[PDB]
């Protein structure tokens, strides 16, 4: 019933799918052996969304693990909860990506995308009706930004109607970890603007932020980082699992979040987050929540939204709650922030509700923003981009491999143009 | 199933790798006998360095080549004897005697045919073979003129396979013969063109070392050796033990050199510390990456504060974490005495291992639950190049010296293309070091 | 002691990939077949009317 | 290569201990070991010192001995 | 997270620190070894070491001082001494070639080659601390090699890093007592240096702290390490507030923020109370206000001058022990009622007073008694010229002949230096001379 099938790459790709599918695993009570061990109805009904039925009554995630080195794999398959992917899923190069964008993106990963092809093509079409695809990964590994931008692009020209979401991880230059990270990021954007349905941006030094400042956790670590983000991913689509008040499908989000079909970047926020300390002090209210998720620092994105003009927003509840407090808070926040929302959009928030909250809480928010205060990051990335572009510098591992000078001059000028149109709206007016 | 296969010439070459392949043998648990440590018991990640020969005991993926026998024999007669395959530790007849031309045109090509075929009989074992590790004292003629001789074999019978230069070029003023700029240059006239990545491994800057911080007043080869395996150990680490950022060796041609001509990078390892105050300093991934970036602690006799930075790639072994890391890079980039290049606004790559580094019986150092070791690409290098360049025009200026290469089969102008070169090189430092 | 033991013998005489199946798959009664499976149920002169409707969502296979 | 420890001290838990965490309220970050980590590890550190120190003054003594004898 | 930077330099620099560092050992408690006895202490919480020590993650704990010398002799004694577990093993720099009293050895010659060695071990002590309160140094200005390099570190330092607080604890020689026949003239160039390097400087002479141990301490036969613990007592008493919590706590920038009215003129001279040995303890109130009494009478002061001859510009009291605000305020109103001391016209308030709760502790082997009440004076007054104009004599005096001269231009400095410190001294005076006058 509109279900799902997830596509992960890369070690970070990898490491993320790990633990989303931990999440969504116990939040359905589905044990790492494959049988349900519940307690509640709810939890079974719309489960064919994110799990396939086998002989003998167990459920198999329908996700697919792909790599150019085998070490990832075999990794998480010693994980908790590793024995639930199917081993015909993995698909794995003997050589890797080196953090090269052209290697990952023309010579390896041309060769083993038929496989991986093959596979989704076979899950796609096994399942009865279609939703999207999901993709997680980042775009600062050659791998991830090369390979997936790649399948992104081969299975948008074979399933145009479908809905296409990626969550990708962008490098930013505080916490920097590899010398190559402007010319592969700025050449997986290239892409993924002409086919991403919605992109979602999630940077580590937002991560680390948000960590040390709400959690106040002396010792933060990728488990910590990779279970925020699995929380943003449980968030979107629990309402699709779950019935509520007001459903609201992830194309139903797609048409009440995109103004043009250029602009499909997004922020998001989860809340409640609170420290150890001070869970005992804080009363778990509408006001509270929204007054948190509207914060500048509970953003998953080192942007800063008060730099800029919302174009829109939308908002998703978890738990039993009454609409009446839910729209006249928004409508309040609304009223006093009239400087931050740009003005011929009049009404420029969505709020959805499910009845059924994460297990342990009663109210849970996630929200998802199309800002204009992205543009700093495109802004920095294309400074350091050209900055180390002017001298040709790092390019000939590039161009060794079939790659020319004029598809980087083309992807700078592309993204330059981006960010010139993203920023046009936010000075428009009526 | 990612192996590595290292080869090791001239005696310095012997002597590191012995000191080298003790270490190897330390970490894995094998017994000099080659067995597992007796009876009184396999993670599987001596593949990377060793081989399982079917039955019992491991053969290490090394290959030893001299001309004169004798390190051979005591290495033959010690208690590794049972360790090594009998068929390749090649050993020659006469050696070449500080003669660069004699061990690249004379007797080493007798001798480079059965090594090419112990190199293809140990190529074809290994299916995801990573690369080539190579040891060679530049300043001996055999060593020079063997390892010239193999690397241009090499680079047409593999190709696109990446091989690592370990070089110890002689000191600026201390030094043991008197001929060795000849041979040094002509070897760099050879390696520069074939070498995917060199290293600096000049003796002064390790002989001030281990007097300043293992206060050795008295210190000799064994140590440098030890040092020289420790860094090889915290470079290679990376891929047999598992790390939360993991560094494959394909991954240094594509961060740390940034233009093909530009490929030879020094050297830097922390904390060094002798045991009778080691511990009584809590040796912090703070401290421990400042004295990594300290100029008095770089492994080659040369200053980086009188050039800029290119490149920095740092690997942390032990308990390290990465909120820590990056908080020391963020102080490393504020303190003002380290200039980095323009045209590179991040030049850090940053790695991390969880296997603590390990102390050898009768050594010096202290087994350390953090280590950091440092290879950097930099402007400074010039000066060496500079000050040898000097030393070899003055000995060129009255052609002394040169009949001992002319009668051995090489004729008179290549001291010529050597020095081009080497201009050619300084031209291109010196135009890459300068701002936009 | 991992892959010494190994020798010709042994070896070829013993089949790896097509030995006994898996459980969860034996599931089945050998001698229960059609016509068996409703001409052999008992029949009964007089039917049971008693019929339950369940407030579940009948599971789909 | 692989990745089988979250942190270098603690390994991954077992699925009985993972029983919510659907919801963000435990993170297993807060350690609430890190005072009794430090405290552990730097006294056996110690000891490595001391151990060390034996084998310096047992070796110093043997490099005195033989000249001692050569006299 | 508050911490400070030790710098001692010169035999006396090395004899202070010795002191000091064994008064703070005792005072926090921690071994000579340098390993804790463990306790929870009993003031401003178990970090309150950390203001002069550091934490190795257990153990000894490495004092934040660096210890300076050419000849080899303090050194080697101090590496042999009590405490050689306790210092780092190579923070305690030593030449080999004395400066042998000559001021352009120590600063032409031979402090190249242990400024940079004291600039990385600088280096490396600061990136440990996080909040950095500022420098102390310590020095003897009639010594060659303390001379020259102090100029050195203060000229190095100041560029190095400019605005954090540098304070200097100097020792002039006194009018008429010294050691060494040529002080006055390294004595003149080392002020001529330091006027523009040093934020605050403190006046320490020998004569004074001589006669107080005489008249207090009932000491027939004193020697340096009796003045090496007042000295001691007076910086525990300046800093202890940055480590004990108090009613009205003063930081170290709360000194170049009260002190000195113009960057000019900041030097000042330090007085104690109470100073008083056992036997005679037992008769007298110890109380507040004759503390505060006896801190004012030009027999207590350490510097060899005489405040009734000039006019009070600003005062700074620390008082430590059980004192009481209501108190403090009595005793300043009534050293303002008092006729004999006379402050400046354009500071009608000149008084900044500071309460801390801890009481001094007592050195085995002493000489002072246990008391529940101190105090300890900071002021700066128009009377200090007198030691300049005293010392523009004797240096007026012995190079009207051009002696010695010859050897101070043997080592490269040039012969013209002397008249340049000469006429910076001689602004000092006036500008200290117009500075008093009323308007
Ligand atoms: N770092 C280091 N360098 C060494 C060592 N042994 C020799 N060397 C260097 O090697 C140079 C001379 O070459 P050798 O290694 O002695 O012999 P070779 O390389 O085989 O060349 P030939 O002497 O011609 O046989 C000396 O100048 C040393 O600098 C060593 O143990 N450690
Ligand atoms: N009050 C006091 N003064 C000291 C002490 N030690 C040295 N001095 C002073 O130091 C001056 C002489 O210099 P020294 O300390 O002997 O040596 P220096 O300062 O390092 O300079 P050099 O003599 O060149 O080595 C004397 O005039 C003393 O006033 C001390 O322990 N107490
Ligand atoms: N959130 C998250 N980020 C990670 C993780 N591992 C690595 N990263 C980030 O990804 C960057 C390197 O990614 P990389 O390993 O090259 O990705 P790959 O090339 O697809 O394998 C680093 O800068 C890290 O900050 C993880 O487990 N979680
Ligand atoms: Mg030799
Ligand atoms: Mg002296």
């Amino acid at each position: 019933m509109r279900e799902i099938v997830h596509i992960q790459g890369g070690q970070c790709g990898n490491q993320i799918g790990a633990k989303f599918w931990e999440v969504i695993s116990d939040e359905h009570g589905i044990d790492p052996t494959g049988t349900y061990h519940g307690d509640s109805d709810l939890q079974l009904e719309r489960i064919n969304v994110y799990y396939n039925e086998a002989t003998g009554g167990r459920y198999v995630p329908r996700a697919i693990l792909m790599d150019l080195e085998p070490g990832t794999m075999d990794s998480v398959r010693a994980g908790p909860f590793g024995q639930l992917f199917r081993p015909d899923n993995f698909v794995f190069g003997q050589t890797g990506a080196g953090n090269n964008w052209a290697k990952g993106h023309y010579t390896e990963g041309a060769e083993l995308i038929d496989s991986v092809l093959d596979v989704v093509r076979k899950e796609a079409e096994g399942c009865d009706c279609l939703q999207g695809f999901q993709i997680t990964h980042s775009l600062g590994g050659g791998t991830g930004s090369g390979m997936g931008t790649l399948l992104i692009s081969k299975v948008r020209e074979e399933y145009p109607d479908r809905i296409m979401e990626t969550f990708s991880v962008v490098p930013s230059p505080k916490v920097s970890d590899t010398v190559v990270e402007p010319y592969n990021a700025t050449l997986s954007v290239h892409q993924l603007v002409e086919n991403a349905d919605e992109c979602m941006v999630i940077d580590n030094e937002a991560l680390y932020d948000i960590c040390f400042r709400t959690l106040k956790l002396t010792t933060p670590t990728y488990g910590d980082l990779n279970h925020l983000v699995s929380a943003a991913m449980s968030g979107v689509t629990c309402c699709l699992r779950f019935p509520g008040q007001l459903n609201s499908d992830l194309r139903k989000l797609a048409v009440n979040l995109i103004p043009f079909p250029r602009l499909h970047f997004f922020m998001i926020g989860f809340a409640p987050l609170t420290s150890r300390g001070s869970q005992q002090y804080r009363a778990l209210t509408v006001p509270e929540l929204t007054q948190q998720m509207f914060d500048a620092k509970n953003m998953m994105c080192a942007a800063d939204p008060r730099h800029g003009r919302y174009l829109t927003a939308s908002a998703l509840f978890r738990g039993r709650m009454s609409t009446k407090e839910v729209d006249e808070q928004m409508l309040n926040v609304q009223n006093k922030n009239s400087s931050y929302f740009v003005e011929w959009i009049p009404n420029n928030i969505k709020s959805s509700i499910c009845d059924i909250p994460p297990k342990g809480l009663k109210m849970a928010v996630t929200f998802v923003g199309n800002s204009t205060a992205i543009q700093e990051m495109f802004k920095r990335v294309a400074e350091q981009f050209t900055a180390m572009f002017r001298r040709k510098a790092f390019l000939h591992w590039y161009t060794g491999e079939g790659m020319d000078e004029m598809e980087f001059t083309e992807a700078e000028s592309n993204m330059n143009d981006l960010v010139s149109e993203y920023q046009q709206y936010q000075d428009a007016t009526a | 199933m990612r192996e590595v296969i290292s080869i090791h010439v001239g005696q310095g070459g012997i002597q590191v790798g012995n000191a080298c392949w003790e270490l190897f043998c330390l970490e894995h648990g094998i017994q000099p006998d080659g067995q597992m440590p007796s009876d009184k018991t396999g993670d599987d990640a001596f593949n990377t360095f060793f081989s399982e020969t079917g039955a019992g005991k491991h053969v290490p993926r090394a290959v030893f080549l001299d001309l004169e026998p004798t390190v051979i024999d005591e290495v033959r007669t010690g208690t590794y004897r049972q360790l090594f395959h009998p068929e390749q530790l090649i050993s020659g007849k006469e050696d070449a005697a500080n003669n660069f031309a004699r061990g690249h045109y004379t007797i080493g090509k007798e001798i480079v045919d059965l090594c090419l075929d112990r190199i293809r009989k140990l190529a074809d074992n290994c299916t995801g073979l990573q690369g080539f590790l190579v040891f060679n004292s530049v300043g001996g003629g055999t060593g020079s003129g063997l390892g010239s001789l193999l690397l241009e074999r090499l680079s047409v019978d593999y190709g696109k396979k990446s091989k690592l230069g370990f070089t110890i070029y002689p000191s600026p003023q201390v030094s043991t013969a008197v001929v060795e700029p000849y041979n040094s240059i002509l070897s760099t006239h050879s390696l520069l063109e074939h070498t995917d990545v060199a290293v600096m491994l000049d003796n002064e800057a390790i002989y001030d070392i281990c007097r300043r911080n293992l206060d050795i007043e008295r210190p000799t080869y064994t140590n440098l050796n030890r040092l020289i395996a420790q860094v090889i150990s915290s470079l290679t680490a990376s891929l047999r033990f598992d790390g939360a950022l993991n560094v494959d060796i394909t991954e240094f041609q594509t961060n740390l050199v940034p233009y093909p001509r530009i490929h030879f990078m020094l050297s830097s390892y922390a904390p060094i510390i002798s045991a009778e105050k080691a511990y009584h300093e809590q040796l912090s991934v703070a401290e421990i990456t400042n004295s990594a970036f300290e100029p008095a602690n770089m492994m080659a006799k040369c200053d980086p504060r009188h050039g800029k930075y290119m490149a920095c790639s740092m690997m942390y072994r032990g308990d390290v974490v990465p909120k820590d890391v990056n908080a020391s890079i963020a102080t490393i980039k504020t303190k003002r005495t380290i200039q980095f290049v323009d045209w590179c606004p991040t030049g850090f790559k940053v790695g991390i291992n969880y296997q603590p580094p390990t102390v050898v019986p009768g050594g010096d150092l202290a087994k350390v639950m953090r280590a950091v070791c440092m290879i950097s690409n930099s402007t400074a290098i010039a000066e060496v190049f500079s000050r040898l360049d000097h030393k070899f025009d003055l000995m060129y200026a009255k052609r002394a010296f040169v009949h001992w290469y002319v009668g051995e089969g090489m004729e008179e102008g290549e001291f010529s293309e050597a020095r081009e070169d080497l201009a050619a090189l300084e031209k291109d430092y010196e135009e890459v070091g300068i701002e936009t | 002691s991992k892959k010494t033991i190994l020798s010709g013998f042994m070896k070829n005489n013993s089949i790896v990939g097509f030995k006994e199946c898996l459980d969860s798959q034996l599931q089945l009664k050998d001698s229960k077949s059609e016509y068996n499976d409703k001409f052999q149920s008992k029949n009964r002169i007089h039917r049971d009317t008693s019929i339950f409707h369940i407030r579940n969502k009948s599971q789909i296979i | 290569m692989k990745r089988v420890k979250e942190s270098y001290f603690r390994e991954h838990s077992d699925w009985s201990d993972i029983n919510g965490c659907s919801g963000a309220k435990e993170f297993e970050g807060e350690d609430l070991a890190y005072d009794a980590r430090i405290k552990y590890q730097k006294e056996t550190q110690k000891q490595w010192i001391e151990q060390q120190i034996r084998e310096k003054k047992m070796r110093e003594e043997a490099e005195r001995n033989e000249e001692r004898a050569y006299a």
